[PDB]
């Protein structure tokens, strides 16, 4: 049975993937149990909520958890910008505490639609109105809430919800994200001047990344 | 819009990657005796470690290659072993020792001017799957020496590349945050605590 | 609501046991219990516990707090399997930003886990299965999982309203194996 | 499973077609999109007219637009001759700014039929006629009008016709085109005396090439 | 009459040519280290960019060989190693980087008395296909080195040959006419602009 | 007549914009016009093009100019994607033999063309389908081909006629899509 | 070039000798 050798013979190619010899014929593994919790794809973890660290100034041990919440109080004027954030999530960054970013922090190139939740941690008697705004890719960052009111945005009500969402078309391997006083910080008497808010941020069902690298 | 299959776990842990280096020195006092022991570890790949700890436990075999040559890069012509020691059987302590000649103790003789040797190993757990984390995972030894009676006329060098095969994970974690200071250890230096990025001055600039 | 570990029930001394009161001060960073160490000095679970060789068992955890409308703060509740630090009254959180394992508290949420928000409501409750890697263990020697309460939003009040807000933590065994 | 090793066994030959390991498995190239205007052959390219130098006189670079045109003038006789040039594609002459010309440079032997163009851009009240004469190969260039009559010849009339069309029956890997003035060039008063012609040349259906050569 | 198959597109990008040439002098200040970065370009065959500038967009594949030798034409007892670093990866910077060892980057180990080492490299645009011209195309990167901690005994030179498959093209152009100045530049020398092809010295005479 | 492009019609604001109009000499060299930048300040389309993050359109060319029956000349109109040189009232060529890139003017035939000769016809219409790599593409960044109207026979004429012939440029988008 | 951005026409002696342009309103006002 006549053979010919190729060019490409006795070489070694770490991603080449092929069969071996078995080093132990004859031996049985233990079989599999059921185990819960089990994971096939990292896009399943890729859209679970996770805290975003919108106010990533502070630097000190002590006052690490303060980048978890952002605060909101009553000596803020109506109409005053409150935070802003961009749209990044495999940028330096907010993004960087969430499990997406760390994840697409594995890879290249992603793509797909992202969203993210403001829950408001005040007292029960507390009531005001906010207007949160997104800007697409390639616009300044708006001047004034008037600006900021003709374009995409929400008007949020602390007496009617605790939380609302708000979803990001598509991002590429951006936009911007601005929190404004819509009103004043109502309160009545014997409750506290002041409240915080923690924002959660997830992927869509059309989430993909592509090219693994290592980080 | 790309596809779905490059976020399977067959393809987050898909490719070989350097896990061990045996020096076999003519002289010093690093492996003095012709013969080097091995205990086979995955976080020999200094990026694997935070990779597999996304999860509480897996399942997987494993495919081990060996590369040598001498310390220039030269091919030399020698004879080595690489004998595997299952967990719990004993480990070669000398040249003359007699787990050099157990039955019991898998091994490849092969030359220098070969290509590089490959075997499998397969999944050794007692249990179901391996854990990295226990509130209260030894694979095996590779052992390596020259074949013969007296010592080797060069210096040698052997390389090992390992990779995972039918990959199974359970419970995700949040990943590690900070710097490592011991092996099968989640302690860290408190006194020097970091963020998990980077900051900036004011919540309203960009 | 309810929410069930990894969507799983437990399948194959089962009562209710209700702990000792945590206090929530301004100035708290977080408590954590270990299972089956939490039970295993308390009745009938703790003296089967203590004098079988293999155990298996699920858990049902209630989690409750009562304080007025002029409160504020926020918690979030969580269950991690094998949380390997780096009795029945618990264990406090030295540096909670790291969860006291080298790890970040604001992807905690990977986990089963609640939120009890003070002006919305005052419960918690999750469902674990068991989880390991063998089909039966020792209640004395290994701790299948954690219990975690953090305050991610700090608790406030006016003065001269009551400073402290209880934490109560009620336990209920399910499908528990003795052999 | 024995077997016996041939000799051509290490080779590496540079025309060889084979399959080779994948560097990247796992890896899905981005899907290809309809774009208009696919190339299959490069026959379809050669099949497109392309205008000819027939008057590659000049080399200035400010003259280099003179070379895509040649005149008619009103100061010549009848029966005197024009132009005149070959019918060789693939090599040095009139035939290397025509894109058949560059594309047969590529090879090493062909044969088909051509097909010429002429095309008249002079004034609306300009007439006359023209004769257009093909010679077979071997033959001698014709010593006057009267002898390319008896021929292969057309007669073209610019007041009827602005363009006319000439077939080269066969060439191989040869004959001549010359233009003779049948009439004089006539032409009213406050009319241009002087015109130009452009000719385009392409290939027919029937042209193959073979042999790839590097140019 | 010949045949039609010679003109097709598979035809006129059809063969391997020489793309690439990397020196590893033992002295001397070209390489001083034993390794060298080239980026995956197709225009190092020098009748290459004529040939494909006569269309704007292309798509296809790649296949590379690897011939090594002493610049005399020896086969001498050496290792190498053949790094290919993917579009969007850094690049080594020095012997000792860790580059080198990173599972990501594919890597093929072969010896210099072996058959040359062959290799395919897909379609790795974001877009739909490469384009030649922008009004307004990164491959990867081979990295060459002696596998070994200290420097080689031998001086070497390997060549790299290039042969593209699966060929497709749109909108053709006219073919370049000048001199070329730069690389990625329609630039051409405007004081010195020359004929298409050759003259004669009037239009009545053969 | 009409000629489409690569013989395909464009697919998935929409008027006639005419432009000024050009004066062709006796030593003209040629003229030529990039898209969209030719429409960016003029009108809806402008305005459009200015404030979308992405944009894809075909168009619609006519190119007219009026003589006398006493003039001759003539003309080749084409259409060359992505024409890199090595607003609305165009460029001028200063090397129409290699067409300022360094290739011939002779295979300019080998894109959509027409012919303008003085003593048949004045007039010539292309359609031109949108060309990329890319579904969409950024309107402000990126030309997708250019015009080219460049004379091959040069205007001539007798004295006392009138020494410039106009072209006229009048174009429609069609199937223009924003987002 | 602001006259072309509106109502117009364009007319061309060689082809047509008349056109018509049509006012769509006028009341008890506009511009030719």
């Amino acid at each position: 049975f006549p053979t010919e050798l190729k060019p490409g013979t006795n070489q070694f190619l770490t991603t080449d993937d092929g069969v071996s010899a078995p080093i132990l014929p004859n031996f049985h593994p233990t079989p599999c149990i059921h185990i819960p919790g089990e994971v096939r794809n990292l896009l399943e973890l890729c859209q679970v909520e996770t805290i975003l660290e919108v106010n990533n100034v502070p630097t000190n041990a002590t006052s690490l958890m303060e980048r978890l919440r952002f605060p909101v109080s009553a000596q803020a004027g109506k109409g005053e910008l409150c935070a802003v954030f961009r749209a990044d999530p495999g940028r330096n960054g907010p993004w960087q505490s969430t499990l997406l970013g760390q994840l697409c922090g594995y890879y290249t190139q992603w793509s797909g639609s992202l969203e993210v939740t403001f829950m408001f941690t005040g007292s029960f008697m507390a009531t005001g109105k906010m207007l949160i705004a997104y800007t697409p890719p390639g616009g300044p960052l708006p001047k004034d809430r008037a600006t900021a009111m003709l374009g995409t945005h929400v008007i949020w009500d602390f007496g009617l919800q605790s939380s609302v969402t708000l979803v990001i078309p598509w991002i590429s391997n951006t936009g911007l994200v601005s929190i404004w006083y819509q009103t004043n910080y109502v309160v009545p008497i014997g409750a506290p001047n002041t409240a915080y808010i923690i924002a959660l941020a997830a992927a869509q069902k059309n989430f993909t990344m592509k090219l693994c690298k290592d980080a | 819009s790309h596809s779905t299959a490059e976020t399977t776990l067959d393809s987050f842990f898909s490719r070989a990657g350097l896990v061990g280096e045996i020096d076999l020195p003519l002289k010093g006092t690093t492996n003095p005796n012709g013969y080097a022991n091995w205990d086979i570890d995955i976080t020999g790949y200094a990026q694997m470690r935070r990779k597999v700890e996304l999860f509480t436990y897996m399942r997987f075999d494993a495919e081990f290659t060996f590369v040598a040559c001498t310390p220039t890069g030269e091919v030399v012509p020698q004879l080595l072993q690489y004998m595997f020691v299952p967990p719990g059987a004993p480990k070669p302590d000398s040249r003359e020792s007699l787990a050099w000649q157990t039955a019991t103790n898998p091994s490849v003789f092969v030359k220098l001017s070969d290509p590089p040797a490959q075997v499998s190993v397969p999944f050794m757990s007692p249990a179901s799957a391996y854990q990295w984390f226990y509130d209260g995972n030894m694979m095996g030894t590779f052992s390596v020496r020259t074949v013969g009676t007296s010592k080797s006329k060069y210096p040698l060098v052997v390389r090992i590349y390992m990779r995972m095969k039918h990959v199974r994970a359970w419970i995700p974690r949040p990943m590690r945050n900070q710097n490592y200071l011991f092996k099968a250890n989640p302690n860290y230096a408190g006194n020097s605590i970091k963020p998990t990025g980077t900051s900036r001055t004011a919540i309203t600039t960009l | 609501n309810i929410i069930v570990g990894y969507g799983e029930w437990p399948s194959y001394v089962n009562r209710f046991y209700t702990l000792d009161t945590k206090l929530w001060e301004k100035s708290s960073k977080g408590w954590y219990w270990k299972f089956p160490d939490v039970l295993t000095e308390t009745g009938v679970f703790g003296q089967n516990a203590q004098f079988h060789y293999l155990y298996r068992s699920g858990f049902c955890i209630h989690v409750q707090c009562n304080a007025s409308k002029f409160h504020q703060g926020a918690l979030l509740v969580a269950v991690l399997p094998e949380y390997v630090i780096g009795g029945a009254d618990g264990f406090e959180l030295q540096h909670p930003y790291v969860l006291d394992a080298g790890i970040p508290i604001s992807q905690l949420t990977v986990c089963p886990h609640q939120w009890i928000n003070l002006r919305t409501n005052n419960c918690a409750t999750i469902i674990v299965p068991y989880i390991n890697a063998l089909p039966f263990d020792s209640a004395l020697n290994h701790c299948n999982f954690g219990l975690l309460v953090v305050p991610i939003s700090p608790l406030d009040y006016d003065q001269g309203a009551t400073p402290v807000i209880p934490i109560t933590i009620t336990l209920a065994p399910m499908c528990s194996e003795f052999a």
